[PDB]
């Protein structure tokens, strides 16, 4: 036995039992831990949230140091201590109704170490790692406690808990056996733990110069499974564990080995991470999540006389001189109402914008600004991307193994804006591929034994230079683009950006740019910060604007005028797709003004946007 | 003793359901068959 | 030879990702879209192992669907060799 382990276990029990602290100004001195024991008993939960600072304040941090430095050995001792604490206080929830496997998920650790910063000395210790979720596995049952049936002296014996390696009971229900031939498991009596292996990439910001993003495989168990999202930045807290590796046998350098009749085992390992706490880095739900400070900010923000213009000027601070493009990007960010018909048709409810313009017109700047600002957004370039990248892909589970689905760019931008930079240079096959998904919002993979139907409700923001690298004055927009007229028809807004030799605008833009290089910040101050914008967009998204009966007429005559005006030759011909687009923009405008009913002003704004977007030859 | 033995011909054909009468969303289903002696080399592939 | 009972209208409905492990050895009602069929395959239902040491075939033993039972010892003559199956006498069941 180990004296230190038992002593630390009982010290942990005592510290938990006598934990004390003042609770704010109200609640007096509240034993937060002991009271939260019954708080989680109310729902009979399985997690006990051990904030690190609590464990750190006591015993001058010696208990925290012992737990962090040698967590793997202490964890069963802490489990026994927690069971004893439940026995002494609040024993009403111990039974599952065998015994619930309570999870001790630490958090609020001092520092978070990157994937590149993982070290071989700190294995067996507790830390936090931050990375991007790229591949996740199924929720496969994992054998934790097993029931074994002895081939000899046959019977059923449970409570033979499973270790990391297979374990079978040496003692038998009939002791005369003492033989372990074919100890057989059974479904109804064995105990299992939920399991999930999530692959994480190194974050882009922390990538070393001239290096590839190092990856890692993270194990999820208990109630923490199925929490991460592919393409969602998340932090993982737990212990570094080693797992057997059969690949690194031909690598240079000597190898660990054993001798016991050769009695030799080839010993290689690769480092993984077992995680306990993972977090992601109705309008009433969003309102409930909203704090009152913001709720009231929102109230004066909502009751502003001119909220549309102030929202427009608050988007894309870096770019100067483009207002209609800012309006379009704002509408795309807000989105639209996804409506389903009784006959099965799923009406499109997101805005797709193709921005064409002369070189050096902040188009790439718009796309870069949108990403990193719009939640669940992906930025890609035209040439360095493929269909397996834009759409979902198929790749092996592990090297020399079966294949699996790979998260594509479109899905990583599901219910988000995907920014496709340099659309024209991107290959025609991948063009068919992106457009095919855009038509039905669903990307299907039918290769290598997988026929999953993968949906992607993504608004596409496309940028492309005119053919020849310069807009032809004579030719139209369709004549200066390499995509087809149906591709024009699918896309909603065409913001053809042009360059002109106007002295005033040149002087003002030069002043703006040299000031932006001058004042690293405060060069231009948008009325609304990122947080306020994000929240407003989130709140507006929750509302679902409804079309009033009166505005339907105004739509009808506006579409009549739109059909009459052209070809009485323009960039895009007038079709019904346009009338759908008129609503698609109207719902976004209504969401912007935080209104619930469509008014003729909204149709006026949408028709203004569509009449300005169309360009005379 | 191979010089005093006697042998027979055996052939493995494969049968697939006629592609005309196939459910639209499903791959065709095939069947493995054997064959012996005078039935061997009686059908070329592509014969109903 | 046998009859079956098909339960309908179970109260609780769980999605595939929500099965977790508590639903183990439990009746569940889930919905989805069918993707792949594996055809119709005969599966052993009433297997009759034969004992060449006895002289003839043994009795029809019910085959558990969890795993394939084996004749390690012949309870009659203690034969270690013959535990094969005769596809003519064996009664099969559909499987997909
Ligand atoms: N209206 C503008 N406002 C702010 N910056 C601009 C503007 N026009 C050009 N620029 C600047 O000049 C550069 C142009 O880059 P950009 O237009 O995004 O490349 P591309 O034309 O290939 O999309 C950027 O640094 C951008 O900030
Ligand atoms: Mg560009
Ligand atoms: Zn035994
Ligand atoms: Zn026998």
């Amino acid at each position: 036995d180990d004296v230190t382990g038992e002593k630390v276990r009982e010290a942990f029990e005592q510290f938990l039992e006598d934990f004390s602290v003042q609770s704010t100004d109200t609640g007096e001195v509240e034993k937060v831990y002991r009271a939260q024991i019954e708080f989680m008993k109310i729902y009979d939960l399985n997690t006990i949230y051990i904030d690190y600072q609590h464990l750190s304040m006591r015993e001058n941090g010696a208990l925290a140091m012992a737990i962090s430095e040698q967590y793997y050995r202490f964890l069963p001792f802490l489990q026994k201590g927690l069971r004893r604490v439940v026995r002494k206080y609040a024993p009403e929830l111990l039974n599952t109704s065998t015994e619930r496997v309570f999870q001790i998920s630490f958090f609020n650790l001092p520092t978070v170490h990157r994937i590149r910063d993982i070290r071989s000395e700190k294995i067996g210790s507790l830390l936090s790692i931050s990375g991007t979720v790229t591949r996740t596995s199924e929720v496969r049952p994992e054998l934790y406690k097993a029931s074994f049936t002895c081939d000899m002296c046959r019977a059923i014996v449970d409570n033979v808990e499973q270790s990391f390696k297979y374990t079978e009971p040496t003692f038998c229900p009939n002791p005369s056996c003492e033989n372990r031939a074919f100890w057989t498991l059974n479904v109804t009596r064995s105990r299992f733990l939920d399991w999930q292996k999530v692959r994480i990439q190194e974050n882009a910001n922390e990538i070393p110069t001239g290096s590839m993003p190092r990856t890692l495989d993270v194990i999820l168990r208990g109630d923490s499974v199925e929490r991460a999202k592919p393409g969602d930045r998340c932090k993982f807290t737990g212990v570094e564990i080693v797992v057997p590796d059969v690949t690194q046998l031909g690598l240079p350098g000597v190898k660990p080995s054993s001798t016991l009749s050769l009695g030799v085992r080839d010993l290689t390992y690769k480092i993984s991470f077992l995680a306990c706490h993972v977090i992601s880095i109705d309008q009433e739900v969003f309102l409930n999540s909203l704090s009152s400070d913001e709720i009231n900010e929102l109230k004066e923000m909502v009751k502003d006389e001119h909220i549309y213009d102030k929202l427009v000027r608050s988007i894309a601070p870096a770019v100067f001189g483009h207002e209609a493009v800012k309006k379009g990007i704002l509408l795309q960010m807000l989105g639209g109402v996804h409506k389903s018909t009784v006959e099965g048709i799923k009406l499109r409810g997101d805005i797709n914008i193709c921005v064409v313009g002369d070189p050096s017109t902040s188009k790439s700047q718009f796309l870069k600004y949108v990403v990193g600002f719009a939640p669940r957004s992906v930025y890609t370039s035209g040439k360095a991307s493929s269909a397996a990248g834009l759409t979902a892909a198929v790749v092996r589970d592990e090297e020399g193994g079966d294949y699996t689905i790979e998260a594509g760019a479109l899905m990583l931008a599901d219910n988000g804006i995907c920014c496709i930079d340099e659309f024209d240079k991107m290959d025609i096959s991948d063009q068919v591929a992106i457009h095919e998904a855009m038509e039905q919002q669903t990307i299907s993979i039918a290769k290598a034994g997988i026929h999953a139907t993968l949906n992607a409700r993504t608004s596409i923001l496309a940028a492309a230079n005119p053919v020849g690298g310069r807009y032809n004055r004579k030719l139209s927009l369709r004549g200066n683009l390499n995509m087809t007229a149906p591709i024009m028809s699918r896309f909603d807004l065409f913001f053809v950006i042009l360059d002109d030799c106007n002295e005033k605008i040149d002087t003002e833009l030069a002043s703006h740019i040299v000031d932006l290089h001058m004042k690293r910040d405060e060069a231009i101050e948008p009325p609304f910060s990122a947080e306020q914008l994000r929240r407003y967009i989130k709140y507006a998204r929750t509302f679902k604007p409804i079309l009033t009966k009166e505005a339907r007429s105004y739509l009808v005559e506006k579409y009549k005028e739109l059909r009459k005006d052209d070809a009485q030759r323009s960039s895009y011909r007038i079709t019904v797709r346009q009338l759908e687009s008129m609503i698609r923009l109207s719902e976004a405008i209504a969401r912007a003004n935080c209104v619930d009913e469509i008014t003729p002003s909204f149709i006026a704004e949408a028709y203004d946007l569509l009449r300005q977007s169309i360009i005379r030859v | 003793i191979h010089e005093s033995s006697k042998f027979i011909d055996q052939q493995f054909l494969k049968l697939q359901e006629i592609p005309e009468l196939v459910p639209v969303g499903e791959m065709p289903r095939n069947l493995t068959m054997t064959c012996d002696r005078y039935l061997t080399n009686k059908v070329i592939p592509g014969t109903r | 030879s046998e009859i079956h009972v098909r339960i309908s209208d179970f109260p609780t409905i769980y999605s595939l990702r929500e099965l977790r492990e508590s639903n183990l050895s439990s009746l569940v009602r889930v919905t989805g879209v069918v993707t792949r069929r594996t055809g119709v395959f005969p599966q052993l239902k009433y297997v009759k192992f034969n004992c060449l040491k006895c002289g003839s075939i043994l009795g029809p033993f019910f085959q558990d669907s969890n795993e394939e039972i084996r004749i390690s010892f012949c309870t009659n003559c203690k034969s270690k060799g013959p535990f094969r199956v005769n596809g003519e006498k064996t009664v099969y069941r559909n499987y997909q």
